[PDB]
C-alpha cells in the first residue's frame, strides 16, 4: 500500500491530459467530461505489487510559480512529454528537466522521456534524436499515442519501476552506512 | 588564489586541546594539549587500552580560527600496519572568524567479534587526518597510536 506521486510535465498541447485520461479511464477523449483535472489516485498492479498512483497532470498548474514548486518538490517521478510533430516541445524538455533537478536539489530524479502523438505521420522529431537525448540523461525513452493507447501503460509503469529502483538503492545505502560507521579505533 | 587561502587558514588555525571520553559514563579517558595537527612531524599518542572496551567514545576537539570557513571538515584514514582499516568523515560546518569552538564527535565501537586487541594494535596504527574547508585542503597530519 505505497503511494507513488507521478507528475506529467511538458509544453502545452503535447497530450499530457490525453495521456493521463487514457491511463486512468482506459479511453481517449470522447464524451464531454466537465471534470477539473488536477490529481487522481488510481490503484494498479505493477510487477505483481499493488500500489496507488497519485497522478498529476500539470497542464493547469505549470503557469503558477508556487504550484510548480510544490509539484516538483512532492513528485517522486516525472513523465517529460513532448509531441513528435512539434520540435519546440522537444526543445522545451531540457528546461523541464533542469527545473525539476534544481527544485529537488538532486541529480538522479526518476524520469521517463515520452514522445507522444506517434500515430501522426508528419513527424518532425526522429526517434533517434529522442533516444539520444534520453541516453544523455540516462533515462528511458518511450513513444506513445494517447489516441490509440500505444505505450501509455508502458510509460507510467516504466516510471514506477524507475522510482522503485531509486527507493531500493536508498534503502541499501542506509543499511551500508549503519554497518560501515563503527570503529575498531 | 586557493593556495593562498589554504595558507591563510592554516596560519590562523590552532588546535587548542583534544580529549576522549567514554560515551556512557562521560569520564575523560585521555587528554592531549599538543597540536597533533601539525603537518611536518609524525605525532605520537598514548591512550589507555580500556578505550577499546567502551561501547562508544566521545571525541572533543577545541580549535581557534582567525579565518572564516564555510564548510570546515575532517577526513581521517586509519592504517593498521600500512593497510587502510577505516575511513571517517566529520563535518563541523560554518566557522565564525576569530572564534574558538568545541567540536564533539561520537564514535561507536564495532561488534566485539571485529574488535582488535590492544596488543595487536599498539604502535601499528597511524591516523592520517586531513582538514578541509569545503574541497580545499588546509593540512595533512599523522599520529601514531599506542595503547598503554
Ligand atoms: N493525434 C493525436 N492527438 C493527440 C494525442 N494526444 C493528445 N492529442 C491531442 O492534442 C491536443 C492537446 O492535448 P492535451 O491532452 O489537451 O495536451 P496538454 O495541453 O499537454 O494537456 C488535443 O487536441 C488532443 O486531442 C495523440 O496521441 N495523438
Ligand atoms: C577510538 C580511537 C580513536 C578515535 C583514536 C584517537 C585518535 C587520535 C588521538 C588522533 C586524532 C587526531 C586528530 C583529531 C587530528
Amino acid at each position: 500500500g505505497t503511494e507513488y506521486k507521478l507528475v506529467v510535465v511538458g509544453a502545452g498541447g503535447v497530450g499530457k491530459s490525453a495521456l493521463t485520461i487514457q491511463l486512468i479511464q482506459n479511453h481517449f477523449v470522447d464524451e464531454y467530461d466537465p471534470t477539473i483535472e488536477d490529481s487522481y489516485r488510481k490503484q494498479v498492479v505493477i510487477d505483481g505489487e499493488t500500489c496507488l498512483l497519485d497522478i498529476l497532470d500539470t497542464a493547469g498548474q505549470e503557469e503558477y510559480s508556487a504550484m510548480r514548486d510544490q509539484y516538483m518538490r512532492t513528485g517522486e517521478g516525472f513523465l517529460c512529454v513532448f509531441a513528435i510533430n512539434n520540435t519546440k516541445s522537444f526543445e522545451d524538455i531540457h528546461h523541464y528537466r533542469e527545473q525539476i533537478k534544481r527544485v529537488k536539489d538532486s541529480e538522479d530524479v526518476p524520469m521517463v522521456l515520452v514522445g507522444n502523438k506517434c500515430d501522426l505521420p508528419s513527424r518532425t522529431v526522429d526517434t533517434k534524436q529522442a533516444q539520444d537525448l534520453a541516453r544523455s540523461y540516462g533515462i528511458p525513452f518511450i513513444e506513445t499515442s494517447a489516441k490509440t493507447r500505444q505505450g501509455v501503460d508502458d510509460a507510467f509503469y516504466t516510471l514506477v519501476r524507475e522510482i522503485r529502483k531509486h527507493k531500493e538503492k536508498m534503502s541499501k545505502d542506509g543499511k551500508k552506512k549503519k554497518k560501515k560507521s563503527k570503529t575498531k579505533c | 588564489a586557493k593556495d593562498e587561502r589554504a595558507r591563510e587558514i592554516l596560519r590562523g588555525f590552532k588546535l587548542n586541546w583534544m580529549n576522549l571520553r567514554d560515551a556512557e559514563t562521560g569520564k575523560i579517558l585521555w587528554q592531549g594539549t599538543e597540536d597533533l595537527s601539525v603537518p611536518g612531524v609524525e605525532h605520537e599518542a598514548r591512550v589507555p587500552k580500556k578505550i577499546l572496551k567502551c561501547k562508544a567514545v566521545s571525541r572533543e576537539l577545541n580549535f581557534s580560527s582567525t579565518e572564516q570557513m564555510e564548510k570546515f571538515r575532517l577526513e581521517q584514514k586509519v592504517y593498521f600496519k600500512g593497510q587502510c582499516l577505516e575511513e571517517w568523515f566529520f563535518e563541523f560546518g560554518f566557522v565564525i572568524p576569530n572564534s574558538t569552538n568545541t567540536w564533539q564527535s561520537l564514535i561507536e565501537a564495532a561488534p566485539e567479534s571485529q574488535m582488535m586487541p590492544a596488543s595487536v594494535l599498539t604502535g601499528n596504527v597511524i591516523i592520517e587526518t586531513k582538514f578541509f574547508d569545503d574541497d580545499l585542503l588546509v593540512s595533512t597530519s599523522r599520529v601514531r597510536l599506542f595503547y598503554v
